[PDB]
RNA sequence: CUUUUGAUGUUAGGGUAUUGGCCUAACAUGGCUAUGACGGGUAACGGGGAAUUAGAGUUCGAUUCCGGAGAGGGAGCCUGAGAAAUAGCUACCACAUCUAAGGAAGGCAGCAGGCGCGUAAAUUACCCAAUUCUAAAGAAGAGAGGUAGUGACAAGAAAUAACAAUGCAAGGUUUGUAUUGGAAUGGUGGGAAUUUAAAACCUUCCCAGAGUAACAAUUGGAGGGCAAGUCUGGUGCCAGCAGCCGCGGUAAUUCCAGCUCCAAUAGCGUAUAUUAAAAUUGUUGCAGUUAAAACGCUCGUAGUUGAAU
RNA sequence: AAAAACCGUAAAUCCUAUCUUUUAAAGGAAGGAGAAGUCGUAACAAGGUUUCCGUAGGUGAACCUGCGGAAGGAUCAU
């Protein structure tokens, strides 16, 4: 959403992790694009 | 206007305990398949 | 195609249906009034609501403006036509504290219980459903009619009515008394 | 798979009748009656 | 974006009923655009208007009237004052009728009616008497239009009683309340007057014609919101209920039933959409340290706003 | 009158291109919901390595580490 990202007071994870694993997660498939077209 | 295609049993939410008694409707209008839950205590086995 | 024949709504259904104070309030009116059922005082209500509207809608004018010299003393001779103020009233004011009662006090079964005819309100309203009553020279049997300043001067038993001397009786019964007499003489 | 127990209650439950009573008033005079039941007998 | 293929303009002409890039020829390079051009979407015909409205507003407007458009989809044309007409013609596409197989003939988004589609919508009725139009203009026609039929789309009025005596309760001989028991009156049936083009309806009059006035009112609820039961049986986390919070595992005020009660009442629920509620779209009139939300910072054009005299 | 030609109006069919909407699919990769499943203990206490941000690399997973920040800190303080 917006930038009320991380403030953890819901106890999930965290949101530089989450941020992480969603980036490599978008690499992964912008690799998979580019080999499709 | 629906035509029933097999009537089947949900679960209700976690705080309760239930086996909701719906069907599963095709469509006339387009073919969509859509689950309707049928009101009524004893009203499940009263349609076909 | 479509009839150019107007026709719209007479009540406004009241909102909030189960207000405790309201509801009891409504049941005096009913039993004291001696009327049928919940919609007819939201009637009374809906006119109510539309004479005060004028009513403050004119008052917001200022005086000697043409819109409110003519409005307001069509208004005003309009509801001392209909009953709803006396004599002393002269101002727009007094329209605005027109009350449900005020308005309820002119119906036709309240005028004839008042003044007498019937010994019950509800006597009334079935004698005006069975037609007995006239305000002169033209017989009424709706019992929401609501009477005039000149017209409480002539309500009586209708002519054509048992009471108002036509048919004395039960037909029946002067029949079979009539025959019983007849063959025991 | 439990679709055999639809109107358990609804077929257990015992028939009673609904008796006859009195022709239950209605209109203006069951106004009356509930405004004078109301407000008259109470003191 | 537009501009070869007219886009913007000039000049001359053609064409038209007339002006016009409407079209032609020559010439010029113009014309529109963040004040949103050009596109895309609309489950978009526009307006008079409708719902909701304290005031602002928000949503709707196929649909009485006005304007526009169309007659299966396109195009073309004759007559005519008036048509690019469609219950006029010509052709093509899609449908589709008769045929002796050679050939003919069609257009209900006019009134009825049928199929299909669907959650979703009436009679293959009567009449030109009213309104009005056309004519060779009282006198004929008119599914225009009017009348009736179906019609809980909506809207208005309004039955399902009222009254007297004891008995009972309440009160200093006043109210409510099971018995009796006579009046009043429609609903209904019949005849008539009337109405009507004819008929029907309404209205009115006369006969019959209510006591369990069987001539019987229902719908939805009774934990809270929210008016009304911790009354009685059944079930026992099952069945089910429940818009939301929740109820249900042996006392279930919530399920299934009976009784009672409540609300609305010839009406009452349900679904979807919409308005108020919503000052939760905030011009009036929101919020932005921490609840969602001040661009990392500064410059800056459009925009918005700008001392006094 | 047939018939023909030519400009014009131009239906309709076909080719090509583009756009719009719907839709199939081996495989891939998410999200949500369900159940007492397995593995660990990441966060909330100094949560037992303070937490978090941006970035980069690594790891079965939560996560770890480097650099620079913040206190929303466990310090308003010789």
């Amino acid at each position: 959403h917006g930038a009320s990202r991380y403030k953890k007071s819901r106890a999930k994870m965290r949101w530089k992790w989450k941020k992480k694993r969603t980036r490599r997660l978008q690499k992964k498939r912008r690799k998979m694009r580019q080999r499709s077209r | 206007k629906g035509i029933v295609v097999e009537k089947v049993a949900i679960e209700a939410k976690q705080p309760n305990s239930a086996y909701r008694k719906c069907v599963r409707v095709q469509l006339i209008k387009n073919g969509k398949k859509i689950t309707a839950f049928v009101p009524g205590d004893g009203c499940l086995n009263f349609i076909d | 195609p479509k009839s150019y024949r107007n026709y719209s709504k007479t009540a406004r259904n009241p909102k909030r249906p189960f207000e405790k104070e309201r509801l009891d309030q409504e049941l005096k009116l009913i039993g004291e009034y001696g009327l049928k059922n919940k919609r007819e005082i939201w009637r009374v209500q809906y006119l109510l609501a539309k004479i005060r509207s004028a009513a403050r809608y004119l008052l917001t004018l200022d005086e000697k403006s043409s819109k409110r010299i003519f409005q307001g003393e069509a208004l005003l001779r309009r509801m001392v036509r209909q009953g709803l103020l006396g004599e002393n009233e002269e101002k727009l004011d007094y329209v605005l504290g027109l009350t449900l009662p005020k308005l309820l006090e002119r119906r036709l079964q309240t005028k004839v219980f008042k003044l007498g005819l019937a010994k019950s309100v509800h006597h009334a309203r079935v004698l005006i459903r069975q037609r007995h009553i006239r305000v002169g020279k033209q017989m009424v049997d709706i019992p929401s009619f609501l009477v005039r300043v000149d017209s409480e001067k002539h309500i009586d038993f209708a002519t054509t009515s048992p009471f108002g001397g036509a048919r004395p009786g039960r037909v029946k019964r002067k029949s079979l008394k009539k025959q019983k007499e007849k063959t025991e003489a | 798979g439990s679709l055999a127990r639809a109107g358990k209650v609804k077929n257990q439950t015992p028939k009673v009748p609904k008796l006859d009573k009195k022709k239950r008033l209605t209109g203006r005079a069951k106004k009356r009656q509930l405004y004078n039941r109301r407000f008259s007998d109470n003191g």
